[PDB]
């Protein structure tokens, strides 16, 4: 069919290229077969639909079903209400959701992801990097209150609270408020921060001298263990028996019959 | 059409079970075997990725499924519970999806 | 009034859909209800104003102000020179900015939001999570080159040089140089790495061996003050009075005539 | 010359403006002097160029030259497959790669960029901060599998498995498995984790007590030092040579002779 | 149209003063409130937000005003200090925003 | 149009060499001089930034080669190795390019 340029079957929409339909209220469909079926919506592209109020749909293959949704680039999807998916072939199905990239799900309240493969199932959570997909997402990020930065990373449902920083780190059910540092690190604890595995340990270095006293709840370095400096001198004195030289010179605390029968 | 074909319709009680794939679109992006007529998340057997040539499995694996790169099956050690209906997924590379069905059953 | 598909009022312009008027040269105004009033400048979609050179206006509602500014989406604000606001509610205030996501603001000079309500007013400073928003900002970032990831944090201004991976973390005035870890967290001093706080204490674990000698500034476990391997013995011998033994099986340093009394 | 509404050179195409030309089946070239040359391809702004399959320019001076390709705002350029330019200045040259932000480049294939000013040539990697760019970029990330948060950071080729959460941290050619963190930090050698330099050295706070065991990789307080609790009795008797008191009160292993002459 | 009332327009040196808001629209998002005319960011007292139900107070805060979840405000132990004008602001589901003002004196 | 002048043109073998450049745009982002007739990645002297007001030495850079703000190369104790062409790339506030060619020769 020829291009048509004239008004649409809502009250003052607009309708711009080949086999386009507005029956919305002040709404637009500029392109090649798009549909804008709402108050207030626009479709720009290639086939593009736009259901709901104040949503924009802009690029090729896109739906914009949420209030106040927006969906641009190649096959994204919005929607519940405030969800954006910018990319190719993103989808957001949480309110208040952002999805950026390649083949990012969100389906969490206040949740976003950024990169490429990741699921975001939990609130108020967050994920930075690469997972897989190959029909099926295989690392998701499952708890409340938690952020993943790296690559192939995984927190299970019920452990809430956790930050991962690093690459194949998974933790169990279970845990909260624990800290994974590094590549191929393990976490089986909570309230525990992690620098390592059971088969490889790294080491901590330029670290400044803590405090040595009653109350002192900082890391010690290697010069302090050398030296000795600020220890309690009564308490290894008495958990170590030691003959103090002064009472070895002036003999005291002997047991006299004892060195009469040997000397 | 995509087609698949079971490799013998009929099997014994500890022989080994072989389903192909006819008719492949080419410019995939991966494939999934799932238990059933359904594609569902937790009835998922093996899943393939092409861009980093990886297999691995799903939740309803038990040991004895193996994937091949030709979107082919293979299933050893078969029981009297592995009988009836399979199905495949496949993903291009424009995102969209297919699907095949498959059956067997053990005597 | 019915659409209308003709020339605007300035050179080589083009104005398409309903009540548009396009201003200046070479603009388009494509919709309902637009406006482009500089050189170069693009508003497409639903009441959509371009008043920068070289500024484009996509979706609804959205305003571009600056030179060579981006608004895409729902009520988006690009105000300065390079800046762009991408998703739901955003604005960008200050020059080279970005603010990605539902409503973010950005108003430092080379600095970056993604997420959801929160205000970055630091140059050189990043933010990357959730915060809160009621009618005014709760949660912002007013240091320089700092960065904040997580949900409900803050840092104030004249402390530099900070950096939070965590949750519910607030850094005061004159703190400078520190870095904390975790979720409930605290720092109160610079120069310092923070893992807990003063109610809730957490342990570092999967450590490797640090090395003991005169200037060694490595972390030491468990095992190295169990066995006590490599440690100055001269230093713990005259710190702690200890009587050797092979001093002891020979008599040496006696005072005799004490020895004398006595036996 | 005045602008023309009509159909294009291929098959179900639409030219909107002053100067355009769609020559493949079902483009779309809306604005000023756009060209769609390609099958389902559309170019929305002013002199936008879409050359790929299923590709889409939205702005103003961007090209999209990769197949399923996205470049949306102020001179952004796309070139693979399933790559993504958004905002200003942003080019993409790795398959599934992602530029976001001012002036961003990504050549490796599943990488991230955003913010300002840096260069991924690295294969999984991510950046997200702030560079330096006068002609030429002097802060790159090239390695495999690492990341950096931060400002003017720097990784090798050959550096791979790092990550770096600060500014001013430049990792070296032969180091793996290594984790920095704070402002102006150093890092040295592989499997280790660096909180500080060889001339400002920072403090670990709030730490919770380890295990004084045989096999126990925890850090150790202060606390724990001063005290002196659960160590080997016999290891430090005999590592420093102690005379036992119930030893000393009762004459045992003594050299009868020589306590004969002295005495 | 938004409307604030006082009750009562005169009161004592310490009794209560309660603030009520008739037609309030819906579909809202969060509340907020100031002294003064104006909307200003030091001078805020309290605001709530609806999506996580929370309640924070602004730097302008003394420790005697509470708000209640139907934009309203009560205001204990009245000083000499506390009479003139304030303003309501009222942030809609569409991000577009309300206004009102209120008054009362002491004696 | 933009140019650039060697000063002096035949130069000794300990003296000094001052490449100036006349026809400078406004409105600019930078500065960057090359070594050769075309931009390479490799063969970079020196850079400068007006943003942040920062000069940055390149790979190709021997300790003698200092920029002045106003595209300006000083050249110190050259030898026989350092005659021949040398290119300048200009950087503009919308992101295009400019380029000018010099040459000098020492005998």
């Amino acid at each position: 069919s020829a291009p048509v340029f004239q008004a649409g079957t809502g009250t003052d929409s607009t309708v711009a290229g080949v086999n386009n339909e507005a029956n919305g209220e002040k709404s637009s469909a500029f392109g090649y077969e798009n549909k804008a079926k709402e108050k207030l919506s626009s479709a720009f592209g290639y086939k593009n639909i736009a259901n709901g109020i104040e949503g924009s749909a802009f690029g090729i293959s896109n739906l914009a079903k949420g209030q106040y949704s927006s969906a641009f680039g190649f096959r994204n999807v919005a929607n519940k209400r405030h969800s954006s998916a910018f990319g190719s072939g993103n989808e957001a199905n949480g309110e208040q959701s952002s999805a950026f990239g390649f083949k990012n799900t969100v389906s969490g309240f206040n949740s976003s992801a950024f990169g490429s493969q990741y699921e975001v199932t939990g609130n108020f959570s967050g994920a930075f990097g690469m997972g897989e997909f190959n029909g099926q997402y295989q690392y998701k990020n499952e708890g409340n209150n938690s952020y993943m930065i790296g690559n192939k990373n995984k927190i299970a449902s019920g452990s809430n609270d956790n930050f991962i920083l690093g690459n194949n780190v998974h933790i169990g059910g279970g845990i909260n408020n624990s800290v994974a540092l590094g590549n191929n690190s393990t976490v089986s604890a909570s309230n525990t921060v992690s620098v390592g595995s059971s088969t490889l340990k790294r080491k901590i270095v330029n670290v400044g001298d803590g405090a040595i006293s009653a109350n002192s709840s900082d890391a010690v370095t290697g010069r302090q263990l050398y030296s000795g400096n600020g220890i309690d001198t009564a308490a290894w004195q008495n958990k170590l028996n030691v003959t103090r030289k002064n009472d070895y010179k002036d003999a005291n605390d002997i047991d006299v019959n004892k060195w009469k029968a040997k000397l | 059409q995509l087609t698949t074909e079971s490799m013998p319709f009929n099997v014994a009680e500890g022989k080994e079970v072989l389903l192909l794939v006819h008719n492949l679109p080419q410019q995939l992006f991966g494939y999934s075997w799932y238990k059933g007529e359904r594609v569902d998340g937790n009835r998922q057997i093996v899943g393939y990725a092409i861009g980093t040539q990886q297999a691995t499995p799903g939740p309803a694996n038990s040991g004895r499924e193996t994937i091949y790169p030709n979107a082919s099956l293979l299933i050893q050690n078969v029981t009297q519970n592995d009988t009836g209906f399979y199905t495949l997924q496949v993903i291009k590379s424009d995102l969209v999806n297919e699907e095949a069905t498959g059956q067997f059953h053990v005597y």
